[PDB]
């Protein structure tokens, strides 16, 4: 079932009209949305929160521990959400559910789509890339210095041919590199060849 | 039952 | 010594400060450090204990050396992190002036490992830092809460810091608990009256700029104005007053652009960062044009094009019609294509310096009857300019320019012989019977290196090849400290250049800031007016949150945390991330490892997000939100992170003030955390941390091989000299040794092809 199950109680909602990249249909479920197995969602609006103070608590208590990941996504439409957010976060901590903030119905629909679309997606997107290209590797090696950055590395590889040439360069020669400056060249030279041991 | 929305 | 006898107006200032304490703002270079030294000398007793807040190690060493030369007992001692905590308390009991860093003082005040009852007072150097630095304010608040008796004297210069619209003098005044403001500008009645009695003889020589350099400067200014306008267009909240062509020329432009954009760096866009890089490149271009020769400028210009061709650093502006004129003018300055008949146009300031030196030598020879010869001190902007000046003076324009040209360009003895026929038709030392010393104005590791040279050579003539307001004021003070011996200072100024504009702008801005402060002082007259604990990471104290947490009435345990930033309960870890910080961590993968550690070591990992309610960030890409989802959206990354960490809770807060209340209400009945447990949650002294990272990041090595590799060799440079067979032998693996050898021994041009 590659579709979102929507609770019948959300018939007159303005957010479920903003999901376009994934299909959805209605169904009798405890949470407002069922984004696959072990994942559910409950929609709240801070307006409905401060006109119905006890509505969300009952839903969160009746939702139960059936779903592993339970997301309480809210719409920040009021102008002063500081007080409501504190109580909502405390309630989420107590009830073991995740709080996600959307500032428009467009964002809530995108969150629903992403939760549905990422049912089996791995975590390789989150982890570091660490490109294996030689330019990328030498840039990463040169970046470890305090002040050397990507553009500095790029102009370093343009001036000196190989890393052997950069090593062979003297302190004054490194300082004379266009756009390097005295302090960055000095600290690179100090890093370039200093005894590994001691301190 | 409210759904967290205002008609 | 340099600072010791003080001046009569300085004596009046010292008396006023020995009265009801307050904040003292002096003119740039008008002896604020002299007042600090006077108070250090006053409080160098062993029966008292005072602290100095914002001082660099070089300045502290200079002050200690000066006090030792003066012949004082119980010299000030500096407390650093290298000193053990047990030994720190022994230093406090000895009394006297203590040079302490913000971290150590915060830790000692929070853990009560300091005799806060015995503190006689605190001297706050560089008092303008309270606007942005939250550590000194917290230290002062902690000290006042415990002592309520010691004094707080704040010394500062750079009144332009208070002139910014983001700051306000009343906030700083209430932060320091001073309740008094003392303003001593250059045009002060007491300052002006005494200084004009012993004013130096200032002779300014105006040097006409070469028309070729004028076109280059015009093109650079046009490109800078275009870039500034584009940056303003993309950042409507960046109009302010610091974003102008007049302020962009000055040095502190980078600091303002960082303060206004760094907290939201990752939510800016690709173009804005490129515009900032272009701004920095153009400022460097202006500095190179105004400071160095034509060959160096052309080499830098051609290097910029080469970097763009490979990568595209400055592709935004390198091809505009104003940028092409710069290249043509620089080339025409260096060589003219009719087979290269070099022009080699020398900077006009060198001739002016030569004439000034010739006049000084003639005067010294003529006036040998009246006393001895007068030593001459020449001051340039940086060490490179001083080296250029020495190479010009020793060799002359001909050989020096020829050497520069031959260092880079092709060797051609036929063209260089025709050229000279047409034309002929840190304490640097020159000369012997005088002491001709060249010293840079800036860039020195020791800020008082120039002061020692000035007070050691005792110059009669000073040739200011470049102008600095601080050194000009220091020269005025130095001349007034010797009522008998005269001193003449020469000014070398390019006609209508950016350096003169910078000097005039700095003077005008200082005057305007002091006028504003004087006006504000009148307006300030009337409104002069079950213990819960949280473990806080050391890095979090550069923020308002720890200060607000302490204000609510819960004590703080400051430690160094490898997992999380706040430990509210025994099982709770909170990672504080702003919107830009969250985007950056979700992009580079730093948040994933943090979440892994938090989930593995704590039962209830918590991620805290602090957004701005006045200007909220949508967290999803506009336009793309109407299209299909993409992996580049931050909302998608947050969704994936939540999916892979179902046990992680998220708190959203709109301000640090709201975060403190949430933290307080999150621990109502839960147990309390403690130190030495979160520390245990998680060689050192045998390896230098500098080359360690470079060695680790190098391909073909790992933790299994690094220990053997760094012990076998002595330097990274010697590692490159090793052959492939030696690398295979030591590393023991053919693949990784070959990888390392190829990484070291390979060119970049071949990779391009």
């Amino acid at each position: 079932s590659n579709s979102i199950i929507v609770s019948p109680r959300q018939r007159g909602n303005p957010v479920l009209k903003f999901v376009r990249n994934v299909p959805w249909e209605f169904g009798d479920v405890i949470p407002d949305y069922v984004l696959g197995q072990s994942t559910c969602a409950l929609f709240l609006s801070l307006r409905y929160h401060n006109l119905h103070p006890d509505y969300i608590h009952g839903r969160l208590q009746s939702l139960g521990k059936n779903f592993a990941l339970r997301v309480l996504l809210v719409q920040v439409d009021v102008k002063d959400p500081q007080q409501a957010l504190k109580e909502l976060a405390k309630m989420c901590i107590l009830a073991d559910c995740t709080l996600i903030l959307a500032w428009s119905p467009e964002e809530a629909g995108r969150y629903l789509e992403t939760y549905k679309a990422y049912e089996q997606k791995p975590a390789d997107l989150l982890m570091e890339k660490l490109e294996q290209d030689f330019v990328s590797r030498v840039t990463e090696c040169l970046t470890t210095v305090k002040s050397v950055n990507k553009t500095d590395s790029q102009t370093l590889l343009t001036t000196f041919g190989s890393l052997e040439q950069l090593i062979a360069a003297s302190r004054e020669d490194l300082a004379l590199c266009p756009g390097l400056g005295p302090q960055k060249a000095r600290r690179l030279f100090d890093v370039l060849h200093e005894p590994f041991l001691k301190v | 039952t409210g759904g967290g929305f205002i008609l | 010594i340099a600072m010791a006898p003080l001046l009569e107006y300085e004596r009046q200032l010292v008396l006023e400060l020995l009265d009801t304490d307050g904040l003292v703002v002096c003119a740039r270079g008008l002896g604020a450090d002299r007042l600090l030294y006077h108070f250090l000398q006053l409080h160098c007793h062993p029966a008292c204990l005072v602290l100095v807040l914002n001082t660099q190690p070089a300045e502290e060493e200079y002050f200690i050396n000066q006090l030792k030369i003066e012949g004082v007992e119980h010299l000030p001692r500096r407390v650093t992190n290298e000193i053990t905590s047990n030994s720190r308390y022994e230093v406090y009991t000895q009394g006297g002036v203590i040079f302490a860093t913000s971290r150590i003082l915060v830790v000692d005040f929070l853990t009560d490992r300091i005799p806060s009852d015995l503190i006689t007072g605190i001297l706050v150097y560089r008092a303008h830092r309270i606007i942005e630095s939250c550590q000194e304010a917290f230290i002062l608040r902690l000290f006042r809460q415990k002592n309520k008796r010691g004094f707080i004297k704040a010394f500062t210069d750079n009144a332009v810091a208070f002139d910014t619209g983001f700051c306000h003098v009343e906030r700083v005044m209430r932060n320091l608990f001073v309740r008094k403001l003392y303003l001593w500008p250059r045009f002060h009645v007491a300052v002006n009256s005494f200084l004009e009695q012993h004013k130096p003889e200032v002779v300014e020589i105006h040097v006409s700029m070469t028309p070729t350099m004028l076109a280059i400067q015009t093109a650079i200014l046009d490109i800078l104005n275009a870039c500034l306008k584009e940056l303003k267009c993309h950042n409507p909240s960046l109009e302010v007053e610091d974003l102008s062509l007049e302020n962009a020329i000055g040095k502190p432009f980078d600091k303002t652009i960082r303060h206004y954009l760094d907290p939201l760096w990752h939510q800016l866009g690709a173009k804005t960062k490129s515009l900032v890089q272009d701004l920095k490149i153009l400022r460097t271009l202006l500095q190179y044009l105004s400071q160095y020769d034509c060959v160096t400028f052309l080499n830098l210009l051609e290097s910029l094009r080469a970097t763009e061709k490979a990568f595209g650093q400055n592709s935004g502006w390198l091809f505009l019609d104003s940028s092409t004129s710069m290249f043509i003018n620089a080339r025409a300055r260096v060589y003219h294509l009719p087979k290269k008949e070099l022009v080699l146009e020398s900077n006009p300031k060198w001739e002016a310096l030569t004439e000034v030196l010739k006049e000084i030598e003639a005067e010294n020879k003529e006036s040998e009857a009246l006393g001895g010869p007068g030593q001459v001190l020449i001051c340039a902007s940086d060490d490179r300019t001083c080296s250029q000046l020495r190479d010009y003076i020793t060799l002359g324009a001909e050989a020096f320019l020829l050497r520069l040209y031959r260092k880079t360009f092709e060797k051609d003895s036929k063209a260089e012989e025709v050229w000279m026929k047409f034309r002929k038709e840190a304490a640097f030392g020159i000369l012997k019977e005088p002491l001709t010393i060249i010293h840079p104005l800036l860039g020195c590791s020791d800020p008082y290196a120039l002061t020692r040279v000035l007070h050691e050579v005792e110059p009669r003539y000073v040739v200011l090849y470049d102008a600095e307001l601080t050194f000009v004021r220091q020269l005025e003070i130095y001349r007034a400290s010797r009522p008998g011996k005269p001193l003449r200072v020469y000014f070398l100024i390019y006609g209508g250049s950016t350096e003169e504009q910078r000097y005039l702008t700095a003077l005008r801005k200082e005057k305007e800031a002091f006028e504003k402060l004087i006006r504000e002082k009148a307006s300030m007259v009337v409104p002069e007016e079950t213990q819960q604990s949280i473990v806080v990471d050391m890095r979090e104290f550069r923020s308002e949150l720890p200060s607000l947490i302490h204000r609510r009435g819960i004590d703080i345990e400051p430690v160094t945390l490898e997992v999380g930033d706040y430990i509210l309960t025994p099982e709770m870890c909170v990672e504080r991330k702003s919107i830009s910080d969250l985007i950056g961590s979700l992009n580079n993968g730093r948040l994933y490892s943090q979440c892994i550690s938090m989930s593995r070591y704590y039962k209830r990992p918590v991620l805290l997000i602090e957004f701005d309610p006045s200007k909220p960030f949508s967290l999803t890409s506009r336009g793309a939100l109407f299209q299909e989802i993409s992996s580049n959206d931050i909302s998608s990354k947050l969704t994936l992170l939540t999916l892979h960490f179902p046990r992680l809770r998220i708190l959203w807060c709109p301000s640090p003030h709201a975060t403190a209340e949430l933290f307080e209400e999150l621990k109502q009945s839960k147990p309390q955390p403690d130190a030495a447990t979160a520390l245990a949650i998680t060689e050192s002294e045998k390896y230098n941390p500098g080359p360690q990272d470079f060695l680790l990041k190098m391909p073909g090595v790992n933790a299994k091989n690094c220990r053997s590799l760094m012990h076998h060799v002595k330097n990274i440079a010697e590692l490159a000299a090793l052959s492939q067979d030696e690398l295979t032998s030591i590393l023991g693996n053919a693949a990784n040794a070959k990888q390392l050898y190829d990484f070291i021994h390979t060119s970049f041009a071949e990779v391009v092809s």
